[PDB]
RNA sequence: GCGGGGUGGAGCAGCCUGGUAGCUCGUCGGGCUCAUAACCCGAAGGUCGUCGGUUCAAAUCCGGCCCCCGCAACCA
RNA sequence: CCGAGGGUAGGGCCCGUGACUGGGGCGAAGUCGUAACAAGGUAGCUGUACCGGAAGGUGCGGCUGGAU
RNA sequence: UGGGAGAGGGUGGUGGAAUUCCCGGAGUAGCGGUGAAAUGCGCAGAUACCGGGAGGAACGCCGAUGGCGAAGGCAGCCACCUGGUCCACCCGUGACGCUGAGGCGCGAAAGCGUGGGGAGCAAACCGGAUUAGAUACCCGGGUAGUCCACGCCCUAAACG
RNA sequence: CGAUGUCGGCUCGUCGCAUCCUGGGGCUGAAGAAGGUCCCAAGGGUUGGGCUGUUCGCCCAUUAAAGCGGCACGCGAGCUG
RNA sequence: GAAUGCCGGCAUGAGUAACGAUAAAGAGGGUGAGAAUCCCUCUCGCCGUAAGCCCAAGGGUUCCUACGCAAUGGUCGUCAGCGUAGGGUUAGGCGGGACCUAAGGUGAAGCCGAAAGGCGUAGCCGAAGGGCAGCCGGUUAAUAUUCCGGCCCUUCCCGCAGGUGCGAUGGGGGGACGCUCUAGGCUAGGGGGACCGGAGCCAUGGACGAGCCCGGCCAGAAGCGCAGGGUGGGAGGUAGGCAAAUCCGCCUCCCAACAAGCUCUGCGUGGUGGGGAAGCCCGGGUGACAACCCCCCGAAGCCAGGGAGCCAAGAAAAGCCUCUAAGCACAACCUGCGGGAACCCGUACCGCAAACCGACACAGGUGGGCGGGUGCAAGAGCACUCAGGCGCGCGGGAGAACCCUCGCCAAGGAACUCUGCAAGUUGGCCCCGUAACUUCGGGAGAAGGGGUGCUCCCUGGGGUGAUGAGCCCCGGGGAGCCGCAGUGAACAGGCUCUGGCGACUGUUUACCAAAAACACAGCUCUCUGCGAACUCGUAAGAGGAGGUAUAGGGAGCGACGCUUGCCCGGUGCCGGAAGGUCAAGGGGAGGGGUGCAAGCCCCGAACCGAAGCCCCGGUGAACGGCGGCCGUAACUAUAACGGUCCUAAGGUAGCGAAAUUCCUUGUCGGGUAAGUUCCGACCUGCACGAAAAGCGUAACGACCGGAGCGCUGUCUCGGCGAGGGACCCGGUGAAAUUGAACUGGCCGUGAAGAUGCGGCCUACCCGUGGCAGGACGAAAAGACCCCGUGGAGCUUUACUGCAGCC
RNA sequence: GAGCUAGCCCUGGCCAGGGUGAAGCUGGGGUGAGACCCAGUGGAGGCCCGAACCGGUGGGGGAUGCAAACCCCUCGGAUGA
């Protein structure tokens, strides 16, 4: 049946991206905490 | 003049339309009309804030003119009479002699290709807006400010009126269309004449499928809803109301009163309305 | 099992707060009417479901037996 | 080919009968009330509506076949 | 051809009396109602009186034993549209008439549908009386309805 | 109770005997036929239907007879539900 | 040594289940260490509104080629979407950007919020929408509207010529709009040709034929032709389009008005450039100087912004045109011609899937375009088949039970069972025919029937063409032929009668309920006068609504019909400027502390003092409620009638053993041989009843009952047959479970149901196929039940707070 | 976290074919004029049948599955909420 994984380059990079998390005080301290972590990526990959 | 349908259809048994009869235009003037923007009954916080509504027909809104003191003494004259989606009046369109146009809604019996004009000394001729105080006492009348220059507010929907009753001071006395009896300001404009198209409530819908159309969705009883949603929720089977009828939000539904008490336009209602 | 009741012939007060039985109707004698009803004047009738206890004294308070009305009798 | 008629299917009219039910007629001495005939003790009668154990009552309008 | 009387009919409009209600005044201890009462209303200021306002319905006197209409029916006043009818003149057509099964139309009240309206009145209904009872008559309330518009119903002691 | 799945049906039986039938008896208020009642006997047999989820029961048509009960009210790692 | 412990390792189950659609294979020849599995050929089967082709998303090198086979591949592998390496994606015109706006998002101004932040007109951002210039072919192992060839075109810059009041972010026009139905003319595509081109072919009894097989085009500027779209012209006035305006709007006057003209698109033609089959050869050559023509069918696509009708009334903004304004008129723009200039990103490949989403090369999911032919009424349905693409990555045998999916079945025909569950039957079309009832539409495909192929002959009409032929499309009549059978295969209703519930079409518990539930048109109550009520938010601000009582909120009821009775004492809501109660505050009789004292300080009665409550009314389509006992009629029985107690008032109409009736399978009637269900009645209704509506109701229903006909393997009662499994052999090889095991029956005993204790009986050791009585078999630390001063949802006149409101 | 799912907003797209035959329109009849009736035309509809598409009624299979909801037969809607 319809599965709940439906990738869409677009959705992925405006809900999770960079400078949605940027604008945010949660999404701010997501990319702290992925840093203070040493996450190789602070945001998921997707190609654009 | 509804029209009916012979029952061909189960819905057609009982669907009623309007017989469009006085609609001399059957597209709008494109100088006057704006995308109306659909809500949904969603606010800006994106929030249902009027439940049921949505999935209507599109629509443009026609731009009315519910001034008229805007022009006073420059008389125009009745190019159409229209329909107009966005109100249960009719819409007649004004070319005026200045070349402006502009929609005002369509008083009873007002004919195409009349004159209508406006300003304190305009006749008592059905379309003509004059401030209140010039109109005689005992005149129906319609599209009445509520307060000077701030724009018509009373008596716009369809077959509607309100008639002026006498005078005090620099107030007139109305009688609105829902009985309540009102001093409005004498400077107050207002159209000779009932809205037109009052027909309009003899409109038997006739189908869920009609009032889809319209943009309203299903309306849901609270009895037949979960106490997490309703007082009126729950239940072993069918219930009674076991409570004083109530809103989802817990006030009683059947005749208490919410007119806030202390509200300074009580000073200018005389007699709170009808049945 | 829980609650309430039983008293002139019928339907009900009095019990709670011990000493006192009462109301409407019915019944009986008289009256008015030609007569009957209605109406008016008088009158009789209970001995308080029953047995046992408490008390100086029990319709009345306590216990049992007898009926009557009501409510309950649920979970697998 | 037609053809008595047989068979299948569906209709129409009529007759008998049916738990039960509806009022109707009749029936020496039942029960309740007293609507009508006197102005019958609320004049009656009426079409209609509503109501009531029952006769009836009441509204609206009409009629005199109504007393005074 | 010329005239007349008329609540004949439809539409639009308008006047005053009264009732009810609302507002202001002035005012006090009852009003109201009946056979007698009670219910009801009234010191939270009723009734009675004055001024103001809103609304609906019906049109006093004229008014008659009258007039009009085919019948049902029609009554303030104004205007418009319209039917019938009588009279005069003896002018025109020249029996073109009568009746009328069917048909069609109209048809009081009540009733019904859809809107509106709603003062007074009032089935139902409630209450007070009366009474053996009183699902009545009498009293205090009161919903349809009575009113308007369109659409039905098509009955009658629709009677001379 | 860190689970022993439940009515009834179906399927498959097996057992008890306090025996429904069939076999053998005694008594009879046993003439015959046909019954009653008790004794012995479990080898075999013990039907098909209408109603109801039903077991049970009632009913129809038969039958030699239309037995009763146990087996976790036998049987859901066999079915049904 | 135990914690259903934790991490790991390795066992058991077991050579067991399985090896992922039953579309299917066989042989020959290659390669190679090795071949059912790779390559090639032939034969066979499968898809063919796809299982073929193209685009989009997503994926990200998976593409092509060489070389490899350890692992990946459910077997094998020499093969591969695998390993290694090399190569491959080329644009002014395709898509996106250097253009435009939509929701939304953001946000100079401004507003609000302890902070963080929230909001916000313009503006900006935002696309699959608007706008914008490329078509056909060839080429590569792999890219191509991109490279090449041919023929076209756009913008920017500069120049020359000519023309003009040039000039915009501003004004205006336009862009610019729905649904259904649809005309004309075309094109896409297709059918046929006795015509044109083709390598051939004559078989097996016949045919050298007006025979078979194959093919018969694509693109193309200007011009032209056909069909369409768009569009009046001129003048006078002008206060309106927030400056201006010759533009636009409005008024008047002339002319042209179903046109023409101007314009813009489509289609045809068009210099020109291409392409070009079978068959036979070796993707290539040949065919071939290939031919390239006529007729028919014909779009949902094009002309298009076409036309008509309807109501639910159908984006914006830029490009573009026009108007002007500062400005500037050595300028500037318009037209034409010329030269120059023209950037960034994507472009491989899969793409209904083995490359995307599903942990898998997973029978599932995934938006758009193309989707040929024949025949069946049509069609994207169905069967076959083209182009193309496949035989689904374990096979070979065997011919048991049993399972699945399938075919048939004597006589009977629902006797099956909770139930005709399932499976039969019926089945398309044409024609005849068709009931109760009804809201007059319907019910209706009612029911029921007859026809259906083929051949010859006669004939009626339409399209194209021409008015004829030809082709094509509707038909009519007559005579025949064959078979068991003519929608001969595939696709393709069983019907009726009668109840209950819900009017209806819809909606729902994604993944056990599709219903009688929800919704629904409609009915009523109620709130709301607009800065509305209500809702979200601390707020600002939004929604409501750019709406205004014929409107909007809340509530119940649920088309429609006929109706909806009595109770306001309690609770709710509505009304009441009296009275009673009432907090802070006002007041201050009067006391208290302290100080020598002025004073400072504290307490404090009467009294004025809001909402709320009390009190007085009203109110039921507000919450709700609608009696008991006893007696009475000239047979009996029963009570129209009466008595009395109680209540705020004692259930009206209608309906009733009912989706409600306990007793109950009530009783009676109907249907049946037999009827706890069903239908119709009765009424002592345990415990119907009138908008939690009462009683009906045509039509409707994958709803739940009852009956009948038809027909059946449901059954009596089973049989046979087919394929896929199961079985055997080669390959690969799990699982839950498992204290250990050397693990029999009976009767006993035992914590009360023993392989494991006692006694006795029976029993050589080990498997394989089978069946499920036991191992209180597995699975899940019982959902029932209880317990825990365990938890959570929910309710209220539990308690106590809080928001909100007063 | 609304790439599943629920509602709404904006912008696009899809719905083979067949059947029924509303209003209106025309003509005819009718009448004082009408209502209205008949034929033709017309092409309405939460109309009918049925693919795509959207569903998920009954039954069977599957049940360490092809699949943590699937497969076969059957069935519902298919211009509309
Ligand atoms: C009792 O019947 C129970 C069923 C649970 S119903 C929630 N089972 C007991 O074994
Ligand atoms: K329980
Ligand atoms: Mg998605
Ligand atoms: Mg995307
Ligand atoms: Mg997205
Ligand atoms: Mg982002
Ligand atoms: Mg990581
Ligand atoms: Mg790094
Ligand atoms: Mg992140
Ligand atoms: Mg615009
Ligand atoms: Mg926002
Ligand atoms: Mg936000
Ligand atoms: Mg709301
Ligand atoms: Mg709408
Ligand atoms: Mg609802
Ligand atoms: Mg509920
Ligand atoms: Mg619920
Ligand atoms: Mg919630
Ligand atoms: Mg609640
Ligand atoms: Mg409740
Ligand atoms: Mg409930
Ligand atoms: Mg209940
Ligand atoms: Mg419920
Ligand atoms: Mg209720
Ligand atoms: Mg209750
Ligand atoms: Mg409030
Ligand atoms: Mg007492
Ligand atoms: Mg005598
Ligand atoms: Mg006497
Ligand atoms: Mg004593
Ligand atoms: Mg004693
Ligand atoms: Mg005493
Ligand atoms: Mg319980
Ligand atoms: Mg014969
Ligand atoms: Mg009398
Ligand atoms: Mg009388
Ligand atoms: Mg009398
Ligand atoms: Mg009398
Ligand atoms: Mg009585
Ligand atoms: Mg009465
Ligand atoms: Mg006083
Ligand atoms: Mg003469
Ligand atoms: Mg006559
Ligand atoms: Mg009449
Ligand atoms: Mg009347
Ligand atoms: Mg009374
Ligand atoms: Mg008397
Ligand atoms: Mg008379
Ligand atoms: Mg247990
Ligand atoms: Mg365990
Ligand atoms: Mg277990
Ligand atoms: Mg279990
Ligand atoms: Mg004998
Ligand atoms: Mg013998
Ligand atoms: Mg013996
Ligand atoms: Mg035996
Ligand atoms: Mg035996
Ligand atoms: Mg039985
Ligand atoms: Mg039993
Ligand atoms: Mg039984
Ligand atoms: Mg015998
Ligand atoms: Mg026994
Ligand atoms: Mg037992
Ligand atoms: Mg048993
Ligand atoms: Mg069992
Ligand atoms: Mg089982
Ligand atoms: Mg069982
Ligand atoms: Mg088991
Ligand atoms: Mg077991
Ligand atoms: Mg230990
Ligand atoms: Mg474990
Ligand atoms: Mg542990
Ligand atoms: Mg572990
Ligand atoms: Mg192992
Ligand atoms: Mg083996
Ligand atoms: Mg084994
Ligand atoms: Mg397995
Ligand atoms: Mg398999
Ligand atoms: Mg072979
Ligand atoms: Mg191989
Ligand atoms: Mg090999
Ligand atoms: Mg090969
Ligand atoms: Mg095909
Ligand atoms: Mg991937
Ligand atoms: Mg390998
Ligand atoms: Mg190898
Ligand atoms: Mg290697
Ligand atoms: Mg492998
Ligand atoms: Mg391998
Ligand atoms: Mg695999
Ligand atoms: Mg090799
Ligand atoms: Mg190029
Ligand atoms: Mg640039
Ligand atoms: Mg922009
Ligand atoms: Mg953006
Ligand atoms: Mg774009
Ligand atoms: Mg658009
Ligand atoms: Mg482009
Ligand atoms: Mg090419
Ligand atoms: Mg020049
Ligand atoms: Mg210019
Ligand atoms: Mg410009
Ligand atoms: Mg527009
Ligand atoms: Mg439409
Ligand atoms: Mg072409
Ligand atoms: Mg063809
Ligand atoms: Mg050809
Ligand atoms: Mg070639
Ligand atoms: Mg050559
Ligand atoms: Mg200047
Ligand atoms: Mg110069
Ligand atoms: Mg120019
Ligand atoms: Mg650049
Ligand atoms: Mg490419
Ligand atoms: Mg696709
Ligand atoms: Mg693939
Ligand atoms: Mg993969
Ligand atoms: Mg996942
Ligand atoms: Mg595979
Ligand atoms: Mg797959
Ligand atoms: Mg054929
Ligand atoms: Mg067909
Ligand atoms: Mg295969
Ligand atoms: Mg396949
Ligand atoms: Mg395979
Ligand atoms: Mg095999
Ligand atoms: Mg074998
Ligand atoms: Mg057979
Ligand atoms: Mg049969
Ligand atoms: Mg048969
Ligand atoms: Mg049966
Ligand atoms: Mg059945
Ligand atoms: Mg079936
Ligand atoms: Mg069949
Ligand atoms: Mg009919
Ligand atoms: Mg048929
Ligand atoms: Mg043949
Ligand atoms: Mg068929
Ligand atoms: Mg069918
Ligand atoms: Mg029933
Ligand atoms: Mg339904
Ligand atoms: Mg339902
Ligand atoms: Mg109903
Ligand atoms: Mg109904
Ligand atoms: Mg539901
Ligand atoms: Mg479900
Ligand atoms: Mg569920
Ligand atoms: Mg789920
Ligand atoms: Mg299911
Ligand atoms: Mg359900
Ligand atoms: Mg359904
Ligand atoms: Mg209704
Ligand atoms: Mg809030
Ligand atoms: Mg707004
Ligand atoms: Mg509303
Ligand atoms: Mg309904
Ligand atoms: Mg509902
Ligand atoms: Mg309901
Ligand atoms: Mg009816
Ligand atoms: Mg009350
Ligand atoms: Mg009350
Ligand atoms: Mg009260
Ligand atoms: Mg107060
Ligand atoms: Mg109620
Ligand atoms: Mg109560
Ligand atoms: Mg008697
Ligand atoms: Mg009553
Ligand atoms: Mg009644
Ligand atoms: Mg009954
Ligand atoms: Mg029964
Ligand atoms: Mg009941
Ligand atoms: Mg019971
Ligand atoms: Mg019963
Ligand atoms: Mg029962
Ligand atoms: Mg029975
Ligand atoms: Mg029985
Ligand atoms: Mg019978
Ligand atoms: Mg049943
Ligand atoms: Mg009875
Ligand atoms: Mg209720
Ligand atoms: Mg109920
Ligand atoms: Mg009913
Ligand atoms: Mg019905
Ligand atoms: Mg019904
Ligand atoms: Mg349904
Ligand atoms: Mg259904
Ligand atoms: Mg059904
Ligand atoms: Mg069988
Ligand atoms: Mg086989
Ligand atoms: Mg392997
Ligand atoms: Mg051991
Ligand atoms: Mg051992
Ligand atoms: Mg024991
Ligand atoms: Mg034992
Ligand atoms: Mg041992
Ligand atoms: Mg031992
Ligand atoms: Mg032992
Ligand atoms: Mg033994
Ligand atoms: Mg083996
Ligand atoms: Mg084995
Ligand atoms: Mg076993
Ligand atoms: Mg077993
Ligand atoms: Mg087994
Ligand atoms: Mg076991
Ligand atoms: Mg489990
Ligand atoms: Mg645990
Ligand atoms: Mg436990
Ligand atoms: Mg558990
Ligand atoms: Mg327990
Ligand atoms: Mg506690
Ligand atoms: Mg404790
Ligand atoms: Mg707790
Ligand atoms: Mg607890
Ligand atoms: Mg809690
Ligand atoms: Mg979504
Ligand atoms: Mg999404
Ligand atoms: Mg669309
Ligand atoms: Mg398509
Ligand atoms: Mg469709
Ligand atoms: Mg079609
Ligand atoms: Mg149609
Ligand atoms: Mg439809
Ligand atoms: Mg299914
Ligand atoms: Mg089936
Ligand atoms: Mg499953
Ligand atoms: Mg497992
Ligand atoms: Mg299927
Ligand atoms: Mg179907
Ligand atoms: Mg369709
Ligand atoms: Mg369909």
């Amino acid at each position: 049946m319809k599965r709940t994984w439906q990738p869409n380059r677009r959705k992925r990079a405006k809900t999770h991206g960079f400078r949605a998390r940027m604008r945010t005080p949660g999404g701010r301290k997501v990319l702290k905490r992925r840093r203070q972590k040493g996450r190789w990526r602070l945001t998921p990959a997707v190609r654009k | 003049a509804v029209k009916k349908f012979k029952p061909y259809t189960p819905s057609r048994r009982f669907m009623t339309v309007a017989d469009f009869s006085e609609i001399t235009k059957t597209e709008p003037e494109k100088s006057l009309v704006k995308p109306l923007k659909k809500t949904g009954g969603r606010n800006n916080q994106g929030r249902i804030t009027v439940r049921f509504r949505g999935g209507g027909h599109k629509r443009l809104y026609r731009i009315i003119d519910f001034k008229r003191w805007d022009k006073v003494g420059i008389p125009a004259k009745v190019a159409a009479i229209e329909y107009d989606p966005n109100r249960s009046a009719r819409i007649a369109l004004l070319h005026y002699v200045d070349g402006e146009k502009r929609y005002i809604i369509a008083p009873d019996g007002l004919q195409v290709g009349q004159q209508v004009v406006a300003g304190p000394d305009a006749p008592i001729q059905v379309g003509n807006a004059l401030p209140l105080r010039f109109i005689p006492v005992g005149t129906v009348v319609h599209a009445v400010e509520l307060e000077p220059k701030k724009g018509a507010k009373l008596a716009r929907a369809a077959g509607t009126s309100a008639q002026i009753q006498g005078r005090e001071g620099d107030y007139v006395i109305l009688r609105l269309p829902s009985g309540e009896l009102r001093k409005v300001h004498g400077e107050c404009y207002a159209t000779v004449g009932a809205v037109g198209n009052a027909d309009h409530k003899n409109i038997v819908l006739g189908k869920a499928g009609r009032s889809r159309w319209l943009g309203r969705r299903p309306h849901v009883r609270g009895a037949a809803m979960n106490p997490v949603d309703h007082p009126h929720g729950g239940g072993e089977g069918r219930a009674p109301r076991g409570r004083p009828p109530a809103s989802p939000w817990g006030w009683q539904t059947k005749g208490l009163k919410t007119r806030k008490r202390r509200k300074p336009s009580s000073r200018f209602i005389i007699a709170r309305r009808k049945k």
